[PDB]
């Protein structure tokens, strides 16, 4: 179950039997990152580090007290050291809490990842602060979405994500303090 | 094409069924004990009992009874009771 | 002393030759560490003439018991399996089998008060083999017998060809149970002989000998 | 004939479902918003399959409103 | 007839156990709904596993019924 | 996803058995989900270093 | 005729072709043919118990009637729930009839 | 009369086998709600398993009430 | 009185179903009054066993 | 006496359907009271139960 | 006295239902753990939630301690 | 004495309501270590929220007590 | 005939066992309908595992059934 | 002697509470096993959590023995 | 013989213990197809923890069949 | 001989405390299996924490099995 000892380090040995000795190694992706999640450390008691990312942004780095997360099977929360997690998300909100205050996003979907040092990589595509999201174009769109359902087995699940990322998005705008 | 050469042994048996069947009768008889519903009597019971008294009625029941317990035979009238 | 004349892909001869190798694949032969070439055959060879012939053994009990529980199910006759001797001896000799067996993997003698109680449910698997079979070919055959007492009740009593929707919902349910017994008439001749490997599988294992000596590289 | 998801059974994969669901959340935003999102939406690009070495063969897109819902 | 008056009380007393099979019998066939509702592609594999799940549960309702009638008329 | 992916965390054990799988289908399910989204990542950098560089 | 050779093609012929699923229409009032065979099936066992109990029909049953008695018969042998005591009710009624 | 005061106390304990399929029913329709919220597609589909697993928890219920008719009307 | 100790299992049967409604409109509220659709003919069809259990105590009691 | 421990599964049924309240709760909050909605509909017709076992602990001992 | 020994064994038998309230409790306030564990950001809502199903499912202990009582003393 | 003989065998049918209270106590102290197994900077909250089950849990399993000592005593 | 009766109530009692085996029975082959809808790729391995789960959960079946044969005839 | 008689049976029926507590236990206990394989960082925290459950299930358990020995020896 | 007419319905009334062992020996069966689902790799290891398991409830299992035996022939 | 009758069915129906040790002790070697099939790294570990939920849920069988031998030879 072990055929392939792989690795940054291996890679760097063995291709120096067969590239030439001109080239020096390629870069890889572990070398542009510090954390890792085996390590251990890197809770500090009450607060631990939420990666809060987009493709195109990075929304957060810096340590929150909770997470509120949107799973498919419900909205959970992340405490310090939660047990290890990869949980798939649904269209929701995402609250990042720091102590009284809180910043509330809407997420698309995309996973969450509780690593075993308690690193939360939160990892969605869009990402919306419900602040700049309005609340009269998402019923108009989701009223045409619960009218054009063809048999179109493709547009089957595309519709389906259409109507269930309005519904979450009409329930979450309803109450906003 | 061969299909006229397996019509023409018919019906076979089992190729050792005889010695099932004959393994299957030979634990039915050699039961060593009397024959499920009689008694062994002694041979001067045997010489002055009429064959209808021999015959208990449990043992003859009604082919297609009209009443649940009926039987064919009534036997020896003379009761120990 | 002239033997019958067979044609090639019969289907008895389809049908024998998936349910033996079915009951052959339950208890599969391991594999060596080494090779199997002509150094490792005859440790392959002698590794099967120590193995248990659970393939013929189990579709030995598979056809003598599917043969004799859908006797039940055809008219005029009783399964054979629905009596107590017969198969609670079944499941007594495949019990005896499987000990008979593990007892010779040594020299016949038998094996603090844990082992009393690892035996009691080992010798308990003797007598539950033989009466799962027995129970289930007894108790489907009596609620037969009882549900048939009911809904002849109905055409004595009421019209012969009279009140009909009466009795169509019991012989539709008389009909339903006879086709159950079909399912567990099938079922128990296979739960019987899957456990009859399993059983004697336990014992079924033996140390391959293999290469004492060795011509590396 | 897949097994799985509501997309993946569907013959979709996660990222166009995951993308579908990045167009949507973006056509509810805010005016000062919701142009700016539509920078990220676009898709600009062609493909060429190469079956024998040089041959030709592609697939042009100029995409505006973001990966398409239908199907490919 | 304490004799015959046992038997109806013994045999009502007997038949209580087919409500533990009506129990398992419903938790089984509350997984040929949830399973066909994960891989619906394996849909006509899950009830041949419920089938065969019901027929050897149905077993124990035939063998609770058996004393039943063991003690009915027997 | 489980082609090779699994296959090289699992020694004595699993490096991946430690995260409890939150998904809706099969852990072999979400990895399928999940290695696509890491291709269209690292795909999107890829693109987006090069054009940078 | 050849004793084996006729009627294995008239049962043939009465297997294979001869359907009264559709020689007797019958398709107007059943849905596919796979619910015409099971109500033939349901069919056969009723005919088949009432002929079974017809074929002989004054006779104490060994079934448990329910309470029920046939025609009016009610207090006479045949609804005798005992046995001992219907079998002397039988035998007098016999001379009778 | 205790025979006949016995049938109706052994017919009494005879149905809470009833409890038994009253439960399993509902271990079974709640399967068919937690199936159908996870994908609607499938939901015609699934009551096609709800009510051949209710048709085959129903025969308990069947066999239940039958020793219920044959205590009391045997 | 021991005869509709019956309608404890449709007393807990009908628990979990319409526990299974809190939990199955809580992943999807858009289903909700397809679940209830669910939830009702499954009360109806498990009613069916706690009239079961009814007939019979109305038939020990009155007849 | 007998009669009433037919209440056992409709209390074990109701602890069952509050309990999925909570996790259906913790699992969306913003549809919370429309669980509460399906939660005591839920409890109306599980309540159904413990009055016919009611309705007979009066039949038996007033009637 | 055999109605003041019927009143002492039937108000035993009448508290047993004390068990099937026993045991919702311990499943309602297991999952009012359970949730308070997802999300404790809404830890005083399912207490909102838990003891207004706390006393609703109580309502069946007090029937079940009416007649305890309406048995015993009436 | 069948009086004082009743109350004996009335209090051991009236203490199975203990049953459930015993059930549904390992279900609610079961849950809470699989509460503070998800985020244990919860886990003395929701031993907060099991002794308030657990103190409300044994309040039917006294409410049991009293009657097995209402019929025994009083 | 107080004991000829005590046996035909004591064998009633006795084959209530068969309501617990009849339960778990369906939990464990509602494993099978649901581990098989997981993966089906070693869906004839997890009937290999439901038969010897069936096998050894029966076998409780009949320590049940042999308890009502030496109740009843013995 | 009936009243020394059904001491035996009284105190019999009264400790099947211990039923549940049982049922209890290995629900409270085996959540341990998967709160602990879930993240083991806290299986010496959560065996502090079962200890705790285990004595405070355990106060049922000793509810319930006092009535077996509270009918037996008063 | 009223002593004689205790046993077989005490006996009766003893072997429902393997109703417990009948269930709960299903749900660590089905506990092992399920497991055996999540990683066929380990499957060799789990079928060694439920025949640990099995031994170790049938051992309840045969502690009441003790009791049946003790009541029964001594 | 009602006295020394009432010893045998008492504790004959005292020892169906033993069912939920037997289901208790299903679930929680159930949730061992459950345990050890998400990571068997800890597959030691839970064991030794089984055989803690083992020998201490048994004790629960064993406070049942003093009182079968405090019923019959006390």
């Amino acid at each position: 179950e072990a055929a392939a000892p792989a690795g940054p380090k291996e890679f760097t040995e063995v291709w120096n039997k067969k590239a030439p000795s001109t080239l020096i190694v390629p870069e890889f992706p572990s070398n542009y990152t510090a954390v890792k999640a085996v390590g251990e450390g890197q809770v500090h008691g009450d607060a631990f580090p939420v990666n809060f990312y987009t493709p195109h942004s990075i929304l957060s780095q810096a340590q929150k007290d909770t997470v509120v997360l949107p799973g498919v099977d419900g909205y959970f929360g992340v405490k310090a050291s939660h047990v290890p997690t990869i949980a798939q998300l649904k269209p929701g909100v995402v609250e990042l809490h720091s102590g009284a205050e809180s910043e509330k996003f809407f997420v698309s979907g995309g996973f969450a990842f509780v690593h075993p040092n308690g690193v939360t990589d939160i990892c969605v595509l869009e990402a919306a602060t419900l602040d700049q999201v309005d609340p009269a174009a998402v019923k108009s769109a989701l009223a045409a979405a619960s009218a054009a359902q063809p048999t179109d087995e493709f547009e089957q699940a595309a519709n389906r994500a259409a109507i269930e990322l309005y519904s979450a998005l009409e329930s979450a705008v309803e109450a906003k303090a | 094409s061969y299909s006229a050469y397996f019509a023409k042994a018919g019906f076979q048996f089992p190729a050792g069924l005889s010695a099932l069947v004959a393994g299957i009768v030979a634990l039915n008889v050699c039961t060593g004990r009397p024959t499920k519903g009689t008694k062994e009597i002694s041979n001067a019971e045997y010489n002055a009992t009429p064959i209808g008294y021999l015959q208990s009625p449990d043992q003859h029941p009604t082919a297609f009874p009209k009443v649940p317990g009926m039987k064919d035979v009534h036997g020896s009238p003379h009761h120990h009771h | 002393s002239s033997v019958r004349d067979v044609k090639t892909g019969s289907l008895p001869t389809n049908f024998l030759t998936g349910v033996y190798r079915f009951w052959r694949s339950q208890n599969p032969a391991e594999k060596p560490h080494d090779p199997v070439n002509d150094r490792l055959l005859p440790a392959v060879v002698d590794a099967s003439d120590k193995r248990a012939s659970i393939g013929t053994w189990a579709t030995t009990f598979f056809c003598t018991i599917i043969s004799c529980n859908l006797l039940g199910l055809m008219p005029f006759n009783e399964a054979p399996t629905s009596g107590l001797g017969f198969a609670t001896g079944l499941g007594v000799s495949v019990w005896a089998t499987a000990t008979i067996l593990g007892l010779s993997k040594t020299g016949f003698k038998f094996p603090f008060i844990f082992v009393p109680l690892e035996t009691i449910s080992y010798t308990f698997r003797a007598v539950s083999l033989g009466v799962r079979l027995w129970v289930n070919m007894l108790a489907g055959h009596t609620l037969l017998h009882i549900l048939t007492g009911m809904a002849l009740a109905l055409p004595f009593s009421l019209g012969f060809f009279s009140m009909v929707p009466a009795t169509f919902g019991v012989c539709c349910l008389l009909s339903a149970l006879v086709g159950l017994e079909y399912l567990v008439a099938v079922l128990q001749s296979g739960v019987f002989s899957i456990l009859s490997t399993v059983y004697v599988g336990e014992f079924n294992h033996d140390k391959f000998i293999g290469p004492a000596a060795k011509i590396v590289k | 004939a897949p097994s799985g998801p509501f997309y993946r059974v569907a013959g979709m994969s996660y990222l166009r479902y995951s993308n579908i669901c990045a167009d949507l959340l973006r056509n509810v935003l805010k005016e000062p918003f919701k142009a700016k999102a539509q920078a990220r939406q676009a898709i600009h690009f062609r493909q060429a399959p190469y079956v024998d070495g040089k041959a030709g063969a592609s697939k042009v897109y100029e995409l505006e409103n973001g990966i398409p819902k239908t199907a490919n | 007839s304490v004799l015959a008056a046992s038997k109806m009380v013994g045999a009502g007393c007997a038949t209580i156990a087919l409500a533990g099979v009506g129990a398992g019998l419903g938790v089984m066939f509350g997984s040929l709904i949830n399973g066909a509702a994960r891989n619906p592609n394996i849909a006509k594999q899950l009830v041949g596993y419920a089938l065969l799940g019901f027929a050897l549960t149905e077993s124990i309702a035939l063998f609770s019924l058996l004393v039943v009638f063991l003690i009915l008329f027997a | 996803p489980d082609l090779l992916e699994k296959q090289l965390e699992d020694v004595t054990g699993n490096s991946l058995d430690a995260y409890d799988i939150e998904a809706s289908h099969e852990r072999s399910d979400v990895l399928r989900d999940l290695t696509e989204f890491h291709l269209g990542v690292t795909l999107y950098n890829a693109m987006l270093e090069n054009n940078c560089s | 005729m050849a004793v084996t050779s006729f009627l294995g093609k008239a049962f043939e012929k009465y297997f294979y072709d001869f359907s009264a699923y559709e020689q007797f229409g019958l398709n107007r009032f059943l849905s596919s043919k796979g619910q015409y065979v099971a109500l033939r099936h349901v069919g056969f066992v009723m005919v088949g118990v009432n002929v079974l109990l017809a074929a002989n029909f004054p006779f104490n049953p060994p079934f448990p009637t329910i309470g029920m008695c046939p025609a009016g018969w009610e207090g006479t042998w045949v609804c005798q729930a005992d046995k001992a005591k219907a079998l002397e009710m039988y035998k007098e009624w016999k001379k009778s009839n």
